RNA sequence: GGGCUACACACGUGCUACAAUGGACAGAACAAAGGGCAGCGAAACCGCGAGGUUAAGCCAAUCCCACAAAUCUGUUCUCAGUUCGGAUCGCAGUCUGCAACUCGACUGCGUGAAGCUGGAAUCGCUAGUAAUCGCGGAUCAGCAUGCCGCGGUGAAUACGUUCC
């Protein structure tokens, strides 16, 4: 990224806020894997929208600066024939 | 088709004769007549520094000494190469001259470029050197085997 | 053996001689002997008895071979319990950076061998 | 001990770049020593040395 | 939102090198052509750098993109996986874009693969051609080792139709 700022869509925002506020709901999908782990975000688990199906991930706190989306790779392996 | 026309060299100003200007364009690389100027004259420096003689001398001796009488040329007629010994044109002469000499040059491994190339013409002057020993196995391959090029071909 | 960055070999100019340290490149040479003045100084080795000293406080401030191999251990392992997709291409033998895998790319996939053939 | 297997042992002098001294035994008459206790950091208790370690981990990341 | 960028591998086609005619540093010097107003953006200033801040001029034989590079002149390394080469990766930045994970470019710092000229085989080119060095444009928000052009430096050989 550059500066001011790392990115969420802004909805990831709100919902995130008020899953921390209250509530504390968990497993939730979300299709735009652009937006960018936040320190409020901690704790979250999400379903992963790869395309052919949802992967769920919990944050550790480690995982911040690293795209929400990356984790999960939308790439099946390998795939190959005669392994060793 | 027909013999084609040949441009003469510009002489060089040192020493004057053009033969140097074909060293000039023969020791060339990348396209660059001022690297082998400079390779040029340090070597004429190089040869006026050690054993003291006109360079000159040294390079028209070496010229002569580094041109084969005769060579072969392969045809295969039939079964197995055929190689066909022949008097070789004086410029073909200066030719394979000065190329088995600027080869047999690069390789003397020596840290200097011009020191080598020093080396190798004195090499030339004094009847050896890898240049003088290629003409004497181009001098092998022909007379030995002038038999099948004699008269015929 | 030695002083500063263990290892620094001899009858080579200090500054070749100290980017071979695993930390210092080149242009950080250029800049701990702009902190020096040495000028170049000495093609062997003989700089001073104490400057060689005042050096190696200098480097002594940059940090710090195995150490350092340490920080990039201690990164790629944080790199690969964080999940993950970058260590993960760190131990596919797929390149990290992105540049494909259908040509080339053989820094980690090494040389031999084929296996396959039609028809 | 053997006669004229064994390596005679003047008093030695060691020495190091800190100006630290040490006086024990060695073939040579005196010894210069790149590194010494009083001068490695981690005998000489809990110097920060180059580190520090830790800074940053396993997050401080932010900018405004 | 992905994928068109897959990855055990094969092939085609380019680029960069395997180095002392060289590498690195410093100084000096010679171009052509093309593009530019939803643009080119000088100069001044900030940042090591990339770029940023700010802003003159230019609808352009005026001004801007823009500095030509090889080269030459010296200093330095003295023949080695090297002050050779840059791969790969880490960290920290930066341009464009709602947005750079997949799957962008660039920079600073760090890491320093393989390769010391390559088997069988095979390609180009008869002179400003081959050899090589830089520049511009179409493309285009960003992305050009590809393509299309521009100029610099600039050869060797052609006996001949036996053979392919």
């Amino acid at each position: 990224s550059l500066k001011k700022g790392p990115f969420v869509d802004g909805h990831l925002m709100t919902k995130i806020e008020k899953l921390n506020e209250t509530d504390k709901k968990q497993v939730v999908k979300t299709w735009s894997r652009r937006s960018t782990i936040f320190p409020q975000f901690i704790g979250h688990t999400i379903a992963v929208y790869d395309g052919r199906k949802h992967v769920p991930v919990f944050i550790s706190e480690d995982m911040v600066g690293h795209k929400l989306g990356e984790f999960a790779p939308t790439r099946t392996y390998k795939g190959h024939a005669s392994d060793d | 088709k027909g013999p084609v026309a040949k441009r003469d060299v510009l002489p060089d100003p040192i020493y004057n004769s053009k033969l140097v200007s074909r060293l000039i364009n023969k020791m060339m690389i990348d396209g660059k007549k001022g690297k082998s100027q400079t390779i040029l004259y340090k070597s004429f420096d190089i040869i006026k520094e050690r054993t003291g003689n006109d360079a000159m001398e040294v390079f028209e001796q070496a010229l002569k000494n580094i041109m084969p009488v005769l060579e072969v040329k392969a045809r295969r007629v039939g079964g197995a190469n055929y190689q066909v010994p022949v008097e070789v044109r004086p410029e073909r002469r200066t030719t394979l001259g000065l190329r088995w000499l600027v080869n047999y040059a690069r390789l003397r491994g020596e840290k200097t470029m011009e020191e080598r190339l020093a080396n190798e013409i004195l090499d030339a002057a004094n009847n050896t050197g890898a240049a003088v020993k290629k003409r004497e196995d181009t001098h092998k391959m022909a007379e030995a085997n002038k038999a099948f090029a004699h008269y015929r071909w | 053996a030695r002083i500063a960055g263990v290892d620094i070999p001899r009858d080579k100019r200090v500054v070749i001689s100290l980017t071979y340290i695993f930390g210092i490149g080149r242009t950080t040479a250029q800049q701990v002997l702009k902190e020096a003045g040495v000028s170049e100084d000495t093609r062997v080795r003989d700089l001073t008895e104490e400057e060689l000293g005042k050096i190696r406080d200098i480097i002594d401030k940059l940090k710090v071979e195995g150490d350092l191999r340490r920080e990039v251990s201690l990164n790629i392992k944080r790199l690969i319990e964080i999940g993950s997709y970058r260590g993960i291409r760190h131990r596919r033998g797929l390149p990290v950076r992105g540049q494909n895998s259908k040509n080339n790319a053989r820094t980690r996939k090494g040389p031999r061998r084929t296996v396959a053939n039609k028809k | 001990m053997k006669a004229g297997i064994h390596p005679n042992f003047k008093k030695a002098t060691v020495k190091c770049a800190c100006g630290n001294e040490f006086e024990t035994g060695s073939v040579k008459e005196e010894v210069r020593v790149e590194i010494c206790s009083e001068c490695h950091p981690f005998y000489t208790g809990r110097q920060k040395f180059a580190s520090a370690d830790g800074r940053v981990d396993r997050f401080n990341k932010k900018y405004g």
